[PDB]
């Protein structure tokens, strides 16, 4: 019988449950065919060996199928179970490999989605020393330094080493007396035969909305291992499984008067939760008219808009990041800059960019840089990561861009023509990298835009800022009677299916997809066919009070020519999306304009273009 | 123990031997010693300290630069006690003002891949690593005792030509004087010093995994 009348943890102990445990998990890492019979733990070995890594997954409830005794013996006394696992999966691999002692010659199984998924805060004294798996954000992490693993020291009085006493991660190591001079002093550690293991500890914290509903949100800590370190950042969210551990400290006892033992957990497997086949997309592209099919995809609930939906599809993919030769550093983000009276959907025109796009990041505008900061868990004074620094490649949506402050202001500019910050700060002098595309929404004076003035008016903000942004869409208000009834149509319905009683899977894969395969080039048939618009609409617009299309346009409109490339894989320029990069690059400024300038430069243009 | 020294004067005899024999250049041309004459024309000028290459003591002594690569501490003394012996036979004899011989710092140098910061695991604890950067500080030079001599206090015992170990190691007083506890004091007078600074490195740009601050040793 494998369960006698003793404790789960002493039972186990003895050599001959031991043993039985030990041959009995053999059984189970050889022969385990899943719904296809196929050995998993075959071929899962396998990818574990081409790439030396130390750590084998075992699926718990695979686990409790194929073992009705294992998997019940497990999350009582975990400290040995996982254990004995290790040192059968080791005889597995050196049969399957029989060279890999000259990798790290140590396994650590890992355990997935055991059934008991928790809270963080209903850890009571009844899980000490049982497998926990849980789950939240986590807020800190330590360096990876170094710990005794299997220390051996050296005696002072006769040159001996003394035992390879192991290393208990709850007080530190105690060597008795010298056995060849009797010589009990402050012996030394020897660096040469010690062996050490990585080490990291983090402090994770209760998810923000899931489980804080009218409380403040817990946290604790946890201790990551060898192979783990390094397996999450601050921000993240993860879920721990874990030995629940407790060891005593003398401080919490001299605070709150009473025998009070501090806990950890240390970690046994993390698992991010978060955001990480052509042949289609081919005739897909090759429709010749993806551009419409594809404008009507973003945006998905607000009606309307189809002009500035044009424009932020422009700026999603992007265009082409080319350097030029003569040592310029020409940009390669689009930078969009919303305005309009309050109540267009501006807001939400942001917060569905944030989940469409890729590693995006958020903001409002009433941290932009990195700054000193107090770690929660280590206690030093480290340096934190800003918001203009996690979109280093992505996007950086901006929102009350009018409520920025006078160095949040001076620090913006800074990032939008260069690209890269420098902070001498109280910490320490460095110089890094910001390449982020600026998504934002301003406002206009007087609760109303009013298009008498020019638009550098109603939107209240710094000359030389309005020139680093690419697009100038101007967003209003209408009253027509027949769009009414389209409109709130659309709303009622949209209230009508929400509530307990192209789509979102094309496009994510394909700017996933066209941001990789494509390299847009650039020939010089375009070169000429521009000049022609330039020479007169710059005399056009200096006639009157304006100042015409000047070279920050004319990059805009180049950097909008490939645009393009990424939504139909084209890549070449032709005179084709020249029609439409001219027509994008007017369509951001006749709106800019005065009130009867703005339909003059129309009059002229709109039909002179030929749209 | 005793196996211990009689290794290392087999050592420090092929450290040698590398020093003195080791030439470049073909048979055509004509031959050149390479670090003999380095060692000359480094101390005539007053400078004590050659830049010994790792892809030579490889080719000369397979199993020297293996060592070299796995216990570096307790072998680059060896090298740096045989560069001393041979850069005595080779200037010798000095002309009038120095008759002492100096120390040798034997740096070194090599042509291999380097590694990087966040490839700096547990297990290389002890073994020589070659990682690039970029220097983000400086300390001011400070000293550091190499052979310090103590006396007792009561009875005037001294216990002298201690030799500390390199590196960021201290040293542990006796105190057992053969008087009080712990009767040892430094004579400031007789401590041989010599500078050290510290500096601070930082991973190159082009080489964070693009989440966060780069880190630095
Ligand atoms: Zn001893
Ligand atoms: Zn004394």
């Amino acid at each position: 019988e494998d369960l006698k009348g003793h404790s789960v943890r002493e039972w186990v102990s003895m050599a001959g449950p031991r043993l039985e445990i030990h041959h009995r998990f053999k059984n189970f890492l050889r022969t385990h065919v899943d719904s296809h019979g196929h050995n998993v733990f075959k071929e899962r070995i396998s990818d574990m060996c081409k790439e030396n890594r130390e750590s084998l997954v075992v699926n718990y409830e695979d686990l409790a199928a194929r073992e009705h005794v294992l998997a019940y013996f497990l999350p009582e006394a975990p400290a040995e179970l996982l254990q004995i696992f290790d040192e059968a999966a080791l005889e597995v691999v050196l049969a399957m490999y029989p060279k890999y002692d000259r990798i790290t010659n140590h396994i650590h199984v890992r355990i997935s989605h055991l059934p008991l998924v928790e809270e963080l805060r209903s850890l009571r004294q009844l899980h000490l020393n049982q497998l926990i798996r849980t789950s939240g954000v986590v807020t800190s992490c330590t360096g990876v330094l170094p710990q005794l693993s299997m220390v051996k020291y050296n005696c002072n009085k006769c040159n001996f080493v003394l035992g390879p006493f192991c290393q208990s991660q709850n007080q530190e190591v105690k060597p008795g007396s010298c056995p060849e001079c009797q010589s009990a002093g402050p012996f030394e550690v020897n660096m040469e035969e010690t062996i050490y293991q990585n080490y990291q500890r983090i402090r994770i914290q209760e998810s923000p909305g899931k489980v804080a509903a009218g409380r403040l949100p817990r946290s604790k800590d946890a201790i990551l291992l060898a192979d783990l370190v390094d397996s999450c950042k601050p921000g993240d969210e993860i879920e721990l499984t874990g030995i629940y551990h407790n060891n005593y400290d003398g401080s919490l006892n001299t605070a709150n008067g009473f025998p009070v033992f501090a806990t950890v957990i240390l970690a046994n497997h993390v698992a991010k939760k978060d955001n990480k086949d052509v042949k289609m997309i081919t005739s897909l592209s090759k429709d010749q008219q993806i551009g419409e099919k594809i404008f009507a995809s973003i945006a998905p609930s607000i009606y309307g808009h189809e002009d500035i939906k044009r424009g932020l599809a422009l700026a999603l993919f992007g265009g082409e990041p080319k350097n030029p030769g003569g040592k310029h550093k020409v940009r390669g983000d689009i930078n969009v800059l919303l305005c309009g009276d309050p109540g267009t959907a501006k807001s939400q025109f942001l917060k569905y960019i944030e989940k469409v796009s890729s590693r995006a990041i958020f903001t409002t505008g009433q941290g932009l840089t990195a700054y000193v900061q107090r770690h929660p868990v280590s206690r030093e004074w480290t340096l934190e990561a800003g918001a203009l620094v996690l979109a280093d490649r992505g996007v950086c949506l901006i929102d009350e861009f009018d409520k920025m402050n006078d160095q949040d202001r001076t620090s913006i500019h800074e990032a939008m023509e260069q690209q890269s910050i420098s902070i001498s700060k109280a910490g320490i002098v460095t110089s890094l990298q910001a390449r982020c595309t600026v998504i934002a929404a301003a406002n206009p004076i007087g609760g109303r835009y009013d298009p008498s003035l020019t638009f550098s008016e109603n939107v209240d903000l710094t000359e030389p800022i309005i020139s680093r942004f690419d697009i100038l869409c101007v967003v209003r208000d209408t009253v027509d009677p027949v769009q009414d009834e389209m409109l709130a149509r659309f709303v009622v319905g949209s209230h009508v299916r929400h509530h307990p009683s192209l789509p979102q899977e094309v496009l994510k894969k394909y700017i996933i997809y066209a941001k990789e395969r494509v390299h847009p080039k650039l020939n010089q048939m375009d070169q000429d066919k521009v000049a022609k618009m330039y020479s007169d609409l710059r005399k056009e617009s200096m006639a009157t009070g304006s100042i015409p299309i000047t070279v920050r346009h004319i990059e805009s409109m180049i950097r909008m020519a490939e645009a393009h490339a990424r939504i139909h894989l084209r890549d070449y320029v032709i005179e084709d999306d020249v029609n439409m990069a001219i027509r994008v690059m007017l369509e951001s400024f006749i709106d800019t304009q005065k009130f009867s300038v703005m339909r003059s430069m129309r009059k002229t243009f709109a039909r002179y273009l030929s749209f | 123990a005793d196996e211990g020294q009689a290794r290392k004067s087999q050592l420090q005899r092929r450290f040698k031997e590398f020093l003195r024999q080791y030439r470049v250049g073909t048979d055509r041309t004509g031959f050149t010693f390479k670090y003999r004459d380095e060692l000359k024309r480094h101390y005539n000028l007053g400078e004590y300290w050659i830049e010994v290459e790792m892809e030579d003591l490889a080719s000369f002594d397979e199993d020297l630069a293996d060592y070299l690569y796995k216990q570096p501490a307790e072998h680059l003394q060896l090298l740096e006690e045989a560069a001393k012996e041979v850069a005595d036979e080779v200037t010798r004899p000095r002309p009038s003002g120095e008759e002492v011989l100096q120390d040798i710092q034997v740096m070194l140098k090599s042509d291999a891949s380097p590694s990087s910061i966040r490839s700096l695991k547990s297990d290389m604890m002890s073994h020589l690593v070659k990682i690039p950067g970029i220097i983000i500080a400086a300390s001011a030079v400070r000293a550091k005792a190499t052979r310090i001599s103590i006396q007792c206090r009561s009875c005037r015992n001294t216990l002298t030509n201690i030799a500390m170990r390199p590196g960021l190691e201290g040293y542990a007083l006796p105190r057992k004087c053969n008087c009080p506890l712990d009767p040892y004091f430094i004579m400031p007078d007789k401590c041989k010093c010599v500078d050290f600074q510290t500096l601070k490195l930082q991973e190159l740009p082009d080489a964070v995994p693009h989440g966060e601050m780069p880190r630095h040793m």
